[PDB]
Order: structure tokens, then C-alpha cells, then sequence
């Protein structure tokens, strides 16, 4: 079952500022009280990320490249995002993964999905209403995990696809602004590493719908790509990251 | 010291002549705990097995699969491999295994072979020249025969052309055994491809029901999900021992560790990037690694034209861990500690001095 | 058929350079002991090229 969606507003995307978010560990391997310096891919200090909205009438859900890696930000209040669909055309011809989080599980599936143009869930106002494939036929990965998740919540998101492996790192954070990111440091824990082994060049994220037409809640998401740069990385008596340094910035961080 | 010299007279001093080492004693391998096991019970042991036409084809994938105790079993009368050895399926790592159930007669039990020509090996179940993996058959006389018969497993007879390895067949189409047009209506030369088998109890060892599963292995650029069982060993403390934890070995003193990891982190680096703390896979708790004590060994002699007489410096190693006194510099063997200070003869060290008058410190 | 090659099929362990086996000894393939006979898992290590 798919559903076009009409009665959106025609608006352009946002952009902002990335601050110094978006680091996560780039290993498994505790470090206390000490400078490390790394090459890997890293979302830029003070980038141009893209801002989305979903607000009433905004319902903001494209397809966008996936380039190196992915950088998901969300502000979000009332559990609106629930998964995303990573793949190359999104459709029966290549394999596709899909992430979802619904009323009770995570599931991570790996098959040959048939993708809706505009793919939702509902809650009605109850979740009564799943519109995000048509098809699946051929699953080669299947797992079934526990669940990731005034704007009340901030969820941080890396996906990476590097040597057949999915990285997802994530974190959670209590933040208490209305609007934009908020200026800080966080670093991301590694959450779960997939073994997928597929190609992934593009990926959409899954709303859900308010029924009461559709209304959309009020939800905010940002996304930033990954790059291949050196960061400084300070670690604590307690082996946590607490500040970061991007070496092409500028060259007092040189 | 007259074999580093490259002499047979030492003149007086201290020579560094060896370096000594504390041996490893033992060797420590943690791995963590073997679960999600491969489901080889739903396969090897399943409710009904399916025909050789149709043969049932289960993918094994991430999931630790145990190949010694489908080895080590004694009711399977046939395990032969055809591109790995027996002996090292709990070693090797793989991508998938798909598994290939059937139920063939015990004549044909050798036919499911690479570069074997038969009825089930042309038009039933083909494998290919290169194949890997291997396959296990067993009797199975006492579960499928029935006295009336068992006429349930079917086995295609005709077919136009040879299989395709891993190739399936379930088609019901009237071949022609003539020139004759057939439009699927039988005739005298025109036969049903599939036939039931004659499983009967009162037939010989031969034309008994015969159970055969085909484990095939592939090893493309996905992820080696198929790994064998990890043995992994008891854990020993404060010695100086080989550790192998998750794949990362060296030798060292595993030792408690306060250092508080979080639950994502597996190892410890300090400044210099060697790792001096672990956690160990088994159970989640941390162990600091100190090198085990690696010292010089410097032999302390006069001239041998006045005596014959040495003591021994072992460089930063305690004395309980080799006329023994202890330094600064490390445990001197030989030499009498005296309460009266002269002038230094031979230098040890630390405000330690050796002389002959035997050996003084 | 020419039979009179042998190869040894079976053995423990890899050879030393310049190390001959000739005894024919019986393998243990598999958990349970062979004690010398043939049987389920015990084989002759020396087989006849074809
Ligand atoms: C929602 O809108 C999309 C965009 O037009 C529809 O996708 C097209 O559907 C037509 C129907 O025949 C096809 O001919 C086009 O090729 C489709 N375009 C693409 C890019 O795939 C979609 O069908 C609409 N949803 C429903 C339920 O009608
Ligand atoms: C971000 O990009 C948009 C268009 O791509 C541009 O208008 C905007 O100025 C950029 N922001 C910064 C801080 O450069
Ligand atoms: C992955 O997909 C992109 C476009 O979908 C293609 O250009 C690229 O060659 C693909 N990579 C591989 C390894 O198939
Ligand atoms: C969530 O999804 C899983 C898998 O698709 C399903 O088993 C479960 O019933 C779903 N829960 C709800 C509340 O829809
Ligand atoms: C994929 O699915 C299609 C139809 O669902 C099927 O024809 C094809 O054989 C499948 N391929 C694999 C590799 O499973
Ligand atoms: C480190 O943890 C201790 C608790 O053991 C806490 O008192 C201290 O403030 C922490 N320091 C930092 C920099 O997080
Ligand atoms: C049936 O086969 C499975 C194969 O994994 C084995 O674990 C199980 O013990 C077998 N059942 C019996 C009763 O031996
Ligand atoms: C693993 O096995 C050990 C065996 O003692 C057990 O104590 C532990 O609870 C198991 N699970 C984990 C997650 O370590």
C-alpha cells in the first residue's frame, strides 16, 4: 500500500551550522588522560549541514545520496522518526536494507524490498497504519534488536558502510532548546556494526503521520556528510572524548 | 662475560653480558561465549525430509556452527568432503553454508559427487567440478520405510538435458521418449519425469532409504558470518603467561585492573600505544598487562689475573623474582653488603659501588 | 589401471625436509579409536594412484 502525499507546502531546505558536533570513537580501545590523533571519516567542525522540518505544513522526506558516510541529527519530541531506508535505486532490482522502529522492536532487514514513493507510519489519535513497502522477496539478513530511542530529545546518528560493515553509532542527549542545534560537545558511542556486505548509495528517512487528511508532529532533522580527515582527540582520567580538534579548519587547530 | 668479550682476560669493571628474560609459563586463550548456535538440529533432524527433485536448501549464516559434533556422530554413514578437510571445519571461517537435504536410494548414495555421471547426479542434484564442502548421508531404514510402501519421495527419471550445478527441477512436463508429438497427453513413448521410489523394509542394505544433507560452502567479499567454536581456555592471574583475548595476543602479567572501561571499549592503550589494559571476553572485567620483568644481566669482576671471583646484576628485577642485597639499580648475587663506605672501585649504581678485597657493595 | 604408486592419504602430522614414512599404521579419523583395525572413521593412510 502506497499513499501520495498532497498537501504539503512548498518551502526550501534549511541549512545550519554544525558546531562541533558529530565525533564518535573511531575504535574499540580505552584511552585515559591522553591526546590521540586519527584519520578517518569525520564530519567538519562548523559545516553547512542540511536542515529538514516537519511541522504544520511541512513533511520533509526526499531521497538524498549517501556519499561516504551519514551524519543524523535529530531534535525530536513524541518519537516521529522511526527508521530509514539505505539502498542504491530502492527498488526490486538491487537490495535494500531497512531500519525500523515501530510500537515494540528494531528490526534490521536485508532483502529485496519494493519502496513506495512517500513511505510513512501512522499513529492514530494507536499505530494503526505501516505505508513504507509493497514487496520483499529475496531476505539474506535478518536481526531483531532492542530499541535505539519543545524539542525534548536529541538523537546523534553515524551510519558508515566501510569493508561490507555497517557502523551505527548513536547517542542520546537531554537538551532543553527550541530550535536549532545546540552548541556543545558530545561524542557518539558505537552502538551496533552491521554485517551487510551490499551497496548502499542513497537513503530516505521514515516519518510518521498524526491522524485525528494526515498531520504531520512537530520534528526537526538534520543531516551532514562524513569526510576523510585528521581529528585531535582528548581523553579524560575517565576515557571519555571531551574536546576535539579539526586539523584543516583553520591553522590555529593546524 | 670471556665469550662477549671475544677474550680470554677481563680486565676489572661491569660488563652487561645477558639479558634476562622471564619465561612464559603458561598460555591463556579467552574467547567469548559460544552462542546463536547454527540451527543443524531443524536440518540434520528434521520432521519430514523433502525429495531430490525439490531438495530442501537452508541457509546457514550468522551463527557459530559446531561441525565437531556432526563429526564426531557415528550413526552417519557417509562423510566425504570434497574441497576442505574434516579435521579443520572448526578452524576455517566462511560467508554462508547451504545446505542441501534429500532422500535418494543407498545405490546412489555415490553419486552425489563432483565428476560422478548417474540419474540423480544428471537430473536430480548436480555438482560442480570446483565444488566445496561436504557431504554426509545416513541410513534411514527405520523412519521413512513403510511396510506398504513408501511411495512419498519422488525422484525425476527424464529429462531433455543435464543439470546446472545447484540447479532445481520442479517441473511436471511429459517427456518424450520419441519422435511422437506429445501436448502433455502420455502415450506409448511418452512417461511421467517422476517416479516413486520403492522403500520397502524387506529390501538389502542398497535400496535402503538413504537421508543426505550437502554442506556447501562460499567464500565471496561478504563477511565470514560461519565461524567454528572457539575453545577458550581457564584464566590464570599474576603470571607471566600468553594471553590471546578476541584475537589480540602477547605475553604479560594479567593483573587487576581499577580502571573503569566503558561497555563499549575492549582494550587499553597508554601514551606510547601499547596496550596495558584488556577486558576479557568471557566474563566483563578488566585486567592491566605489565610486561613480564625483562632485566640485564651484567656480570661484576675483577681482573682475572687477580681472581676468578664475580657477582651478578640482574637491572631492575626484585630479588625475591631471580649474599643477595637489593638495589636501586636491581638484585646484585655475590657480593657481601658492607655498613663501611670507600672510595668506588667498580660502579653498580644508585650511590652502590662494588670492590675486591670476595666481592664488596 | 596402474596401482603400484601409493600416496599417503592420512597422517598426524606434516613431515620434516628429506623425512620418509613408510609405516603402515593404522589412522584415527575420527573420536573413537581405531586399535589397529579398520572400521567407522579408520582408514589405511596409503592409497594407489588411479
Ligand atoms: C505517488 O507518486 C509517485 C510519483 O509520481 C508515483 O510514482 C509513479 O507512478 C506512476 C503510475 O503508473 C508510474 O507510471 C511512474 O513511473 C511512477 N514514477 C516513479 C518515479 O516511480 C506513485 O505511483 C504514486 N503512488 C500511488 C499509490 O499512486
Ligand atoms: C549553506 O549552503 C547554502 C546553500 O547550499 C548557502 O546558502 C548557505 O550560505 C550555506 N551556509 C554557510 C554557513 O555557508
Ligand atoms: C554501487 O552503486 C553505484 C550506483 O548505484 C555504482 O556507481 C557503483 O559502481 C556500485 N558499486 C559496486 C561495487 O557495485
Ligand atoms: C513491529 O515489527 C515486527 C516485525 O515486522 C512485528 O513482529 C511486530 O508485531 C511489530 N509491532 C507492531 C506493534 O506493529
Ligand atoms: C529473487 O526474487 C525473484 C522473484 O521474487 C526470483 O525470481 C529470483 O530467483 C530471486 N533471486 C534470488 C537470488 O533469490
Ligand atoms: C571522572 O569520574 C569521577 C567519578 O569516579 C568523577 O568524580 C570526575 O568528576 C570525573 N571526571 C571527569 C573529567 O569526567
Ligand atoms: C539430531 O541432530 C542434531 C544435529 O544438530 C543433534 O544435535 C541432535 O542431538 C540429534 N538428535 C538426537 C536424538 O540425537
Ligand atoms: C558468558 O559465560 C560466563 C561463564 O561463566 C557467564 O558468567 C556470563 O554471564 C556469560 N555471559 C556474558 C554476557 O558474559
Amino acid at each position: 500500500q502506497c499513499v501520495n502525499l498532497t498537501t504539503r507546502t512548498q518551502l526550501p531546505p534549511a541549512y545550519t551550522n554544525s558546531f562541533t558536533r558529530g565525533v564518535y570513537y573511531p575504535d574499540k580501545v580505552f584511552r585515559s588522560s591522553v591526546l590521540h590523533s586519527t584519520q578517518d571519516l569525520f564530519l567538519p567542525f562548523f559545516s553547512n549541514v542540511t536542515w529538514f522540518h516537519a511541522i504544520h505544513k511541512r513533511f520533509d522526506n526526499p531521497v538524498l545520496p549517501f556519499n561516504d558516510g551519514v551524519y543524523f541529527a535529530s531534535t525530536e519530541k513524541s518519537n516521529i522518526i522511526r527508521g530509514w531506508i539505505f539502498g542504491t535505486t530502492l527498488d526490486s532490482k538491487t537490495q535494500s536494507l531497512l531500519i525500523v522502529n515501530n510500537a515494540t522492536n528494531v528490526v534490521i532487514k536485508v532483502c529485496e524490498f519494493q519502496f513506495c514513493n512517500d513511505p510513512f507510519l501512522g499513529v492514530y489519535y494507536m499505530e494503526s497504519e505501516f505505508r513504507v513497502y509493497s514487496s520483499a522477496n529475496n531476505c539474506t539478513f535478518e536481526y531483531v534488536s532492542q530499541p535505539f530511542l519543545n524539542f525534548k530529545n536529541l538523537r546523534e546518528f553515524v551510519f558508515k558502510n566501510i569493508d561490507g560493515y555497517f557502523k551505527i553509532y548513536s547517542k542520546h542527549t537531554p537538551i532543553n532548546l527550541v530550535r536549532d542545534l545546540p552548541q556543545g560537545f558530545s561524542a557518539l558511542e558505537p552502538l551496533v556494526d552491521l554485517p551487510i556486505g551490499i551497496n548502499i548509495t542513497r537513503f530516505q528517512t521514515l516519518l510518521a503521520l498524526h491522524r485525528s487528511g494526515w498531520t504531520a508532529g512537530a520534528a526537526a532533522y538534520y543531516v551532514g556528510y562524513l569526510q576523510p580527515r585528521t581529528f585531535l582527540l582528548k581523553y579524560n582520567e575517565n576515557g571519555t572524548i571531551t574536546d576535539a580538534v579539526d586539523c584543516a579548519l583553520d591553522p590555529l587547530s593546524e | 662475560t670471556k665469550c662477549t668479550l671475544k677474550s680470554f682476560t677481563v680486565e676489572k669493571g661491569i660488563y652487561q653480558t645477558s639479558n634476562f628474560r622471564v619465561q612464559p609459563t603458561e598460555s591463556i586463550v579467552r574467547f567469548p561465549n559460544i552462542t546463536n548456535l547454527c540451527p543443524f538440529g531443524e536440518v540434520f533432524n528434521a520432521t519430514r525430509f523433502a525429495s531430490v527433485y525439490a531438495w530442501n536448501r537452508k541457509r546457514i549464516s550468522n551463527c557459530v556452527a559446531d561441525y565437531s559434533v556432526l563429526y564426531n556422530s557415528a550413526s552417519f554413514s557417509t562423510f566425504k568432503c570434497y574441497g576442505v578437510s574434516p579435521t579443520k571445519l572448526n578452524d576455517l571461517c566462511f560467508t554462508n553454508v547451504y545446505a542441501d537435504s534429500f532422500v535418494i536410494r543407498g545405490d546412489e548414495v555415490r553419486q552425489i559427487a563432483p565428476g560422478q555421471t548417474g540419474k540423480i547426479a544428471d537430473y536430480n542434484y548436480k555438482l560442480p567440478d570446483d565444488f566445496t564442502g561436504c557431504v554426509i548421508a545416513w541410513n534411514s531404514n527405520n523412519l521413512d520405510s513403510k511396510v506398504g510402501g513408501n511411495y512419498n519421495y519422488l525422484y525425476r527419471l527424464f529429462r531433455k538435458s543435464n543439470l546446472k550445478p545447484f540447479e532445481r527441477d520442479i517441473s511436471t512436463e511429459i517427456y518424450q521418449a520419441g519422435s511422437t508429438p506429445c501436448n502433455g497427453v502420455e502415450g506409448f513413448n511418452c512417461y511421467f519425469p517422476l517416479q516413486s521410489y520403492g522403500f520397502q523394509p524387506t529390501y538389502g542394505v542398497g535400496y535402503q532409504p538413504y537421508r543426505v544433507v550437502v554442506l556447501s560452502f562460499e567464500l565471496l567479499h561478504a563477511p565470514a558470518t560461519v565461524c567454528g567454536p572457539k575453545k577458550s581456555t581457564n584464566l590464570v592471574k599474576n603470571k607471566c603467561v600468553n594471553f590471546n583475548f578476541n584475537g589480540l595476543t602477547g605475553t604479560g602479567v594479567l593483573t587487576e585492573s581499577n580502571k573503569k572501561f566503558l561497555p563499549f571499549q575492549q582494550f587499553g592503550r597508554d601514551i606510547a600505544d601499547t596496550t596495558d589494559a584488556v577486558r576479557d571476553p568471557q566474563t566483563l572485567e578488566i585486567l592491566d598487562i605489565t610486561p613480564c620483568s625483562f632485566g640485564g644481566v651484567s656480570v661484576i669482576t675483577p681482573g682475572t689475573n687477580t681472581s676468578n671471583q664475580v657477582a651478578v646484576l640482574y637491572q631492575d628485577v626484585n630479588c625475591t623474582e631471580v649474599n643477595v642485597f637489593q638495589t636501586r639499580a636491581g638484585c646484585l648475587i655475590g657480593a657481601e653488603h658492607v655498613n663501611n663506605s670507600y672510595e668506588c672501585d667498580i660502579p653498580i649504581g644508585a650511590g652502590i659501588c662494588a670492590s675486591y678485597q670476595s666481592i664488596i657493595a
